[PDB]
């Protein structure tokens, strides 16, 4: 079973997460969202509410047998938290015009000691998600590593919304390799094209989840591994508070 | 007292050797010395600390 300086707690309002197999926490560029007021805004903004930094945890999708390397699973954000799974932090978020956070996530999944394979899950910025900004679906190796090009654009050498995955590792990530760990822990701070962000139409960070070493298992293992996620925006600061957004969907 | 030998030389065997070895024993024991001489297999690495360390699991 799982030890001592790998058993770890994270308490998040009336939140907290607790592994009893980490790897550690890995911050991404080296540096934690400072929460600190956009530079670009007169009004001051909204910040430190309790009941927004904390835990939200739902479930991503199950990692099976058949899953190929490089399949992937996108989780846009901040929109994947702006609806009802959302709480406080989605019901502030859709009355504010824009919003400034770094983000802290754990992804969970269990096996077994017989059970062998490896995912791969990173957080990047400006990363291509569906257009609608949704969580994906079903697994999919959808557009690598091209990119998506029209119809037509036979000769085309690619698309920009290309995506090498052989370098998916130069992204802050973690492996969630099954004879090693259950969680991984990755922290990101805010980055962005300007001072805080019109987060209505732009999903500028994606949690990604990819098989890299496929699940493997004799017969009577558990078949099917539920992959779960527990994520916190960390110290925003919202800003330009106006009527609901509304057609949150 | 002593029995009968009225020599006057010095025995030409030690005693060890002339006589038993009278040995007195005490009723808690004793402890054998530590070493019974020098011959020994040595285990060597048996611990840690010092290399291509703490990239190492915890």
């Amino acid at each position: 079973e799982n030890l001592s300086d790998r058993v770890s707690q994270d308490t998040a309002g009336n939140t907290v997460t607790n592994t009893q197999s980490t790897v550690g926490r890995l911050v991404g560029y080296g540096t934690v969202h400072d929460g600190e007021h956009p530079a670009s805004c007169a009004d001051t903004a909204s910040e430190k509410i309790l009941a927004v930094e904390r835990y939200y945890t739902f479930k991503v999708n199950d990692w099976t047998s058949t899953q190929k390397p490089f399949e992937y699973i996108r989780i846009p954000l901040p929109h994947v938290l702006s609806g009802e799974d959302g709480g406080v932090f989605g019901a502030t978020l859709r009355r504010h015009y824009l919003v400034k956070t770094g983000w802290r996530v754990q992804v969970q999944c269990n096996a077994s000691q017989f059970h062998a394979g490896s995912l791969l899950v990173f957080m990047a910025p400006e990363y291509p998600t569906l257009d609608v900004f949704a969580m994906d679906n079903r697994w999919s190796k959808d557009n690598l590593p091209n990119g998506t090009r029209t119809q037509t654009n036979r000769k085309g050498p690619f698309a920009m919304d290309h995506q090498n995955f052989w370098q998916w590792t130069l992204y802050p990530h973690q492996f969630l390799n099954l004879r090693t760990n259950t969680t991984v822990d990755l922290e990101v701070p805010y980055v962005n094209i300007a001072p805080t962000s019109s987060w209505t139409q732009h999903a500028s960070w994606t949690l990604v989840i990819a098989v890299v070493a496929p699940l493997t298992y004799s017969t009577g293992a558990s078949t099917s591994l539920d992959i779960t996620a527990s994520i916190q925006p960390v110290r925003p600061v919202f800003n330009g508070l106006r009527h609901e957004v509304l057609s949150r969907q | 007292s002593e029995g009968n030998e009225g020599v006057i030389i010095n025995n030409f065997y030690s005693n060890q050797y002339q006589n038993s070895i009278d040995l007195s024993a005490n009723a808690t024991g004793s402890d054998p010395p530590k070493t019974y001489g020098q011959f020994s297999n040595l285990l060597s690495g048996a611990v840690n600390a010092f290399s291509n360390m703490l990239p190492l699991l915890a």
